[PDB]
């Protein structure tokens, strides 16, 4: 049931989540080894993400979510970064799509910052980069990154390196 | 999938050491999410 929906650039709803992803960009640790070497994107294209199923599971867990926290959901927009890009828009996310190493537990990772879901485009540790040219700094292969809405509700604040 | 902390919905990491670094977040149930936009892109080598 999943249809993809162009914005325009002129459209100030491309705008607004271009400009988060710009400027979200920062240096990380590994000096770019997993996500490649870059200040800035070339955004080529964004896309609106339709499946009612999806969206009314969504919801129905929000509703749930809210009514356990005062009526908070605590939603955010967070960037996800993933090789299964293209089940997660047509099946949405499952325990399929967990990074079952990560150091919060096997669950499913989203990241303020767009830099840092880069580095999980082509795999953990960005795997072996771009399929056509096996470079993790690729700069001519188009990437994908998911802009998510996500409840949070009551979370964990865990303090770490 | 492991399951939330009892009592919580999600975790937060919150960086603590590199002051640059935002947030990440984790939840144990692909229903609290939904993929809104797909962002088609390439990272620029700087000048
Ligand atoms: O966007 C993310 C994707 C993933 C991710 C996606 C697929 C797989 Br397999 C493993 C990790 O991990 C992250 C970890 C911290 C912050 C963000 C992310
Ligand atoms: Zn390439």
């Amino acid at each position: 049931g999943t249809i993809l929906i162009d914005l325009s650039p002129d459209d100030k709803e491309f705008q607004s989540v271009e400009e988060e992803m710009q400027s979200t960009v920062r240096e990380h640790r590994d000096g770019g080894h997993a996500g490649g070497i870059f200040n800035r994107y070339n955004i080529l294209k964004i896309q609106k993400v339709c499946n009612k199923k999806l969206w009314e599971r969504y919801t129905h867990r929000r509703k749930e979510v809210s009514e356990e926290n005062h009526n908070h959901a605590n939603e955010r927009m967070l960037f996800h970064g993933s090789p299964f890009v293209n089940a997660i828009i047509h099946k949405g996310f499952d325990e399929r799509h967990a990074y079952i190493g990560g150091m919060f537990g096997a669950g499913i990772y989203f990241a303020e910052n767009s830099s840092k879901s880069n580095q999980y485009v082509y795999g953990i540790g960005g795997g072996t980069g771009c399929p056509v040219h096996k470079d993790r700094s690729c700069y001519i292969c188009h990437r994908q990154l998911l802009f998510c809405r996500v409840t949070l509700g009551k979370s964990f604040l865990q303090f770490s390196a | 999938m492991a399951h939330s902390p009892p009592g919580h919905h999600s975790v937060t990491g919150r960086p603590s050491v590199n002051g640059l670094a935002l947030a990440e977040y984790v939840i144990y149930r692909g229903e609290q999410a939904y993929p809104e936009y797909l962002i088609t892109y390439q990272i620029m080598r700087p000048e």
